[PDB]
RNA sequence: GGGGAGUGAAAUAGAUCCUGAAACCGCAUGCAUACAAGCAGUGGGAGCACCUUUGUGGUGUGACUGCGUACCUUUUGUAUA
RNA sequence: CUAAAACUAUGUGCCGAAGCUGCGGAUGUAUACUUUGUAUACGUGGUAGGGGAGCGUUCUGUAAGCCGAUGAAGGUGUGUU
């Protein structure tokens, strides 16, 4: 039985969050929390928020002990982009996308 | 009834040893290529290697006719701007007869993975002795 | 009577893209590329219905040649002798016999030999 | 046999109007009977 | 200056095949049971049985 | 014990109990058909090669029934010439079951 | 932001809210893939996996192998660089 | 590749195309003949272009009918003609 947490609308592109998601896939939640605590990645903070949320969900809503929970599934999807204008030289204009992402974490016994 | 392919798991490779002393190079290489490809069997399949192993002994005693010992040129290119290199039949047969047999036979074989697998089964030795007595090759007199 | 071409066009594109399952990359996802891939697969299959008969006949002939050379003949003389002996077995059956039954093929080679004499 | 469901025109009375530029299979496709690249292939292409 | 063909998704992933991150070197400190980065001070100010800012 | 028979411009090596597809026949789905132009009968050291037909050999089969093969798409396309043509095809076969080989 | 609880016929009807396609981007499973040269298919074809069956069955994959230079337009003529 | 795997001459076989034949199926024209179904024959590569026959989409009548919450349209699979 997997317990899920969804961090929707995190202000970071999926390509960057996926590097952190790949680091903790299929690991103990203690090991994953250690890995996320000592990373200098901005995505580590958001993935830690989502993962500790999933652990809290498993304990409160499902009565599962944390000592054997495992990161049984994690993936990062794209979210709604923000479209902005950036002026360029000579009157040209470029379109900037501010990319967001949705993190899904599922912990399992 | 449909036509059956030889299964690679039931292909039985056999070992043969042929003596190259005093034989025409190309006229021996055609028979070697036919044996290596498996063209002499009724289970012959163009996408399967069902050929035999062929040991060539006394490879440095193979013969060419006419004036080819001096006129037959072997070329290489090192892929460097002026790197086309040339050797003789008689220089290369006194230095690397195995390269002579491999060049003669590889040109009479298919060019691809199966062809490389087929060329792996030709074992060429310049002397009278080979190390495959454990395989007990039979004397194929061509 | 304004006609919206949404359901029918979608249906046609879905048909073409279903005939493209297994192709690499855009060739299985993108309709413009998938449609050319599918038309070309069709032309290839038309041409290869013809090429298959040549290929299988050449296979039978190689196998008969091997079997006939195991019996002191060659494909040419064995076919000539079997045609001089009124035998009308075709090459597919002869190749099947050569591959699966060596004694019957030796018997056929004996017929061809006796006719060539 | 006298219903609004069972009334037909005579055979040969109606023909389908010809529609150009509707694909290869119709036989009047790409150019629609006009040929290639002349004054007569343009819009309003006849000479007086 | 610019590509002549769009790069396929497969070659793009093959380029990113070297982009993975590594974990850090972590050790469990014995004087506090804490987990810290190896050869680093803890966030409580401990390192190898020595205290900063008591 | 196998025999070579002729059916539909094609030759078939059959053994007893074999179920094989041949070109469409007119015999109905319960009829038993007979091949008397057997070309060769092999039984094991007993090989009869007909020249052209084995004298008295006979092979009896049972018409299991008729069907069609799976659909073939025929596509013709001349590039740059505005010509495309598509056709479907399913070939009729009769499925026979070999009951007996005399030889 | 989410997980429960609750409302509701329905909550992947939860407000970016009917339906929710494609391109495009993830994750999981099966098979293939690190000695091999090209319009990426096609004809054949071993092996493996899963379903089923006592199948000459089905579904996925596809080692190896023959053949094979996209489409459109315009042209005497285009793989056309 | 050298008493050839060259050349000249001669012969006996064989390979070889979507050509021809075999088997099965479709179709155009014509002729017979039921009087519209079968035979028989000849035909069935095609651009521009000419001719013939159809599919599907929205809307009107038929329709105050018929199907539909025991689930329409739409979407996504599968099987089949
Ligand atoms: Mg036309
Ligand atoms: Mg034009
Ligand atoms: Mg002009
Ligand atoms: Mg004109
Ligand atoms: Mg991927
Ligand atoms: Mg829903
Ligand atoms: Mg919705
Ligand atoms: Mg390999
Ligand atoms: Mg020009
Ligand atoms: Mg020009
Ligand atoms: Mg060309
Ligand atoms: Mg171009
Ligand atoms: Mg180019
Ligand atoms: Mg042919
Ligand atoms: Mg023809
Ligand atoms: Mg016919
Ligand atoms: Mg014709
Ligand atoms: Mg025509």
């Amino acid at each position: 039985m997997e317990v899920t947490a969804k961090l929707r609308g995190a202000a970071i592109s999926a390509q960057k969050a996926r590097l952190v998601a790949d680091l903790i896939r299929g690991k103990s939640v203690a090991h994953a929390l250690n890995i996320l605590n000592f990373s200098n990645k901005k995505a580590a903070v958001l993935v830690k928020k989502a993962l500790e949320s999933a652990i809290a969900n498993a304990e409160h809503n499902n009565s599962l002990d944390v000592d054997d929970l495992k990161v049984s599934t994690i993936y990062v999807d794209e979210g709604m982009s923000l479209k902005r204008i950036m002026p360029r030289a000579k009157g040209r204009a470029d379109r900037i996308t501010k990319r967001t992402c949705h993190i899904t974490v599922k912990v399992g016994v | 009834m449909k036509t059956l392919s030889a299964k690679p798991a039931e292909v039985q490779h056999d070992w043969f040893v042929v003596d190259a002393t005093g034989k025409t190079l190309g006229r021996l290489a055609t028979e070697i290529a036919r044996r290596l490809r498996g063209k002499h069997k009724t289970s012959y399949t163009p996408h399967v290697d069902a050929g035999d192993y062929i040991i060539v002994i006394n490879a440095e005693q193979v013969q060419v006719t006419g004036n080819k010992a001096l006129d037959k040129k072997y070329y290489r290119h090192t892929e460097f701007p002026g790197g086309l290199k040339e050797t003789n039949f008689e220089k290369l047969v006194a230095h690397k007869p195995e390269e002579i047999f491999e060049r003669a036979v590889k040109g009479m074989l298919p060019k691809g993975p199966l062809g490389y697998a087929m060329i792996k089964k030709m074992k060429v030795y310049a002397g009278s002795e080979h190390p495959h007595a454990a395989q007990q090759p039979q004397v194929l007199d061509i | 009577a304004r006609v919206k071409r949404g359901v029918v066009a979608h249906r046609r594109h879905k048909k073409i893209l279903a005939r493209a399952k297994g192709y690499y990359g855009a060739r299985s996802r993108v309709y413009r590329v998938a449609f050319q891939a599918v038309i070309k697969a069709g032309q290839y299959a038309y041409r290869d219905r013809r090429q298959k008969k040549r290929q299988f006949r050449a296979l039978w002939i190689a196998r008969i040649n091997a079997g006939a050379r195991q019996n002191g003949l060659s494909y040419s003389r064995m076919i000539d002798g079997l045609k001089k002996a009124q035998v009308i077995i075709d090459r597919r059956v002869l190749a099947d016999i050569a591959m699966h039954d060596a004694v019957a093929f030796a018997a056929l080679a004996e017929k061809a030999k006796g006719a060539l004499a | 046999t006298l219903r609004l469901n069972e009334l037909a025109p005579a055979e040969g009375a109606k023909r389908e109007h010809r529609r150009l530029g509707r694909g290869i299979g119709s036989g009047v496709g790409k150019t629609g009977g006009r040929g290639i690249k002349g004054q007569k292939s343009r819009k309003s292409g006849g000479v007086r | 200056a610019v590509q002549q063909n769009r790069k396929s998704r497969s070659r793009r992933d093959m380029r990113r095949s070297h982009d993975a991150l590594t974990e850090n070197a972590l050790t469990v400190d014995q004087a506090t049971g804490e987990t810290h980065r190896r050869h680093h001070v803890t966030k409580d100010g401990f390192y190898r049985g020595r205290q900063l800012f008591a | 014990m196998y025999a070579v028979i002729q059916s539909g411009g094609k030759q078939h090596r059959v053994v007893e109990g074999e179920t094989l597809k041949v070109e469409l026949l007119k015999a109905e789905s319960g009829a038993t058909i007979t091949f008397d132009d057997v070309l060769m009968v092999v039984n094991g050291d007993n090989i009869q090669i007909g020249a052209p037909v084995v004298a008295g050999a006979k092979v009896t089969a049972e018409v299991i029934g008729h069907g069609r093969h799976d659909k073939i798409r025929i596509i013709k396309m001349r590039r740059r010439k505005h010509y495309r043509k598509q056709q479907g095809h399913r070939q009729w076969f009769t499925e026979l079951k070999i009951t007996g080989i005399s030889g």
